[PDB]
């Protein structure tokens, strides 16, 4: 009787998702500017943090691309060496040919 | 192949736990769109102001 | 949904790790929630035939007044419904309307 | 209830899925474990209402 | 900003900036397009 | 009398479009400042609706660019099965040589 090896699995992977906790907001305070001059000044801040949103969130895709940048000549690399030892045996049937 | 496999189930990976993945994106679009929605509101009203 | 909210704007604080006295039937609505995100995207239906779906099931040969179902009977069909749309090609949106 | 068996059956070949892909959308008992992304969901759907 | 607001006008109960603008587990992305909302409605509700 | 197959069929996806309905004008409010003023006061919103549309636009083509790169990492998945099957069937041919 004649052995068959069985059907190749599929790998699983799992991704889980992270959870932060919510904060608290700072205690007020009173200010000695009146509304319209404060929240031009607090406009002032909100929208630097905007921009500071936005340059991070450049940064995190940026970061993300050049991990999997690496990944992928680290990857190139391992199968190479595969394909080096296919080609050995390329040679080697022809020294028995 | 089988390499191959695993190198193609670790990019896989690396795109499911990687920060900037598409669960971050639908999170900043659904969150922003309602931003922009009332945002939407609060400017049509100066516009009409 | 009505539930829903009345459990988060009473009962739930965000951010902390505790057990509110019906968190877990909370748990279940978002695993529902989940359940039913997961029957559209392998369904294949399209976005508005969905709503016709959900608000308007006699149309899809379910019962008067019932609530949808989620059962393999109803998830052959829906797939049989958008493999039959996506026949019509191009003329499937004036099918559709 | 042999033809359900053998239509369903069937109809998993064609969609290459399996009864335990096809339970999850199906079952009707549902895990009460808070995960993480069900407090995801919570947070943004507390501080977005 | 919220504070000259509550003293431009009697009311004490009447708040605009409410937590959750920074979602830690999102890093803090869009803190400042959801402050930048709150102070829209401080300015709206100011002029009417 | 000897079997031929049948030549190939194209398949054939349906794209519909969405419609979402023309909404209305808020009632108008008479503010207390005079026209210079308050062009300019709703200049300052209209111009940060336009970045939040530039930002917005940003996030739709990039959860596009990831929901593409999250689908062919799962097609490349599927794919490699079979490539291992096949592999397997060169295998056997060996042995049968």
């Amino acid at each position: 009787i004649y052995a068959t090896p069985a059907d190749p699995k599929a790998l699983l992977s799992a991704a889980v998702a992270t959870s932060q906790g919510g904060g608290k907001l700072p205690e007020s305070f009173m200010s000695l500017w009146r509304f319209p001059h404060m929240l031009e000044n607090a406009r002032g801040m909100v929208s630097q943090l905007t921009q500071f949103g936005s340059t991070l969130q450049n940064i995190i895709e940026r970061q993300d691309a050049e991990a999997l940048n690496a990944l992928l000549q680290n990857q190139a690399a391992e199968l190479i060496l595969t394909n080096l030892s296919i080609q050995d045996k390329t040679i080697e049937e022809l020294d028995a040919e | 192949l089988k390499t191959q496999q695993e190198q193609t189930q670790s990019q896989l990976a690396f795109l499911q736990r990687k920060f900037s993945n598409q669960a971050l994106y639908n999170w900043l679009r659904g969150r922003l769109a309602a931003i922009y929605f009332q945002f939407y509101d609060l400017a049509v009203a100066r516009c009409l102001m | 949904a009505e539930k829903f909210w009345d459990w988060l704007n009473t009962k739930y604080t965000p951010g902390s790790s505790e057990a509110v006295e019906t968190q877990e039937h909370i748990v279940q609505y978002c695993q529902a929630l989940a359940q039913l995100e997961m029957v559209y995207h392998s369904t294949g239906i399209n976005e508005n035939a969905f709503r016709l779906f959900v608000t308007k099931p006699e149309m899809f040969g379910a019962a008067t007044g019932a609530a949808p179902a989620h059962d393999a009977l109803s998830l052959i069909m829906l797939t049989r419904f958008a493999d039959w749309v996506n026949a019509l090609g191009e003329k499937a949106s004036s099918v559709l309307a | 209830l042999i033809r359900k068996l053998n239509t369903i059956t069937s109809w998993l070949h064609t969609q290459k899925w399996s009864v335990f892909q096809l339970f999850i959308m199906t079952s009707t008992s549902y895990n009460k474990t808070l995960t993480p992304e069900i407090k995801n969901l919570l947070d943004t759907v507390y501080h977005g209402l | 900003a919220e504070q000259a607001y509550r003293w431009e006008l009697n009311d004490d109960s009447a708040r605009f900036i409410k937590p959750g603008a920074w979602q830690g587990t999102y890093a803090g992305l869009l803190a400042g397009e959801t402050l930048m909302l709150s102070l829209a409605q401080m300015e709206d509700a100011h002029l009417k």
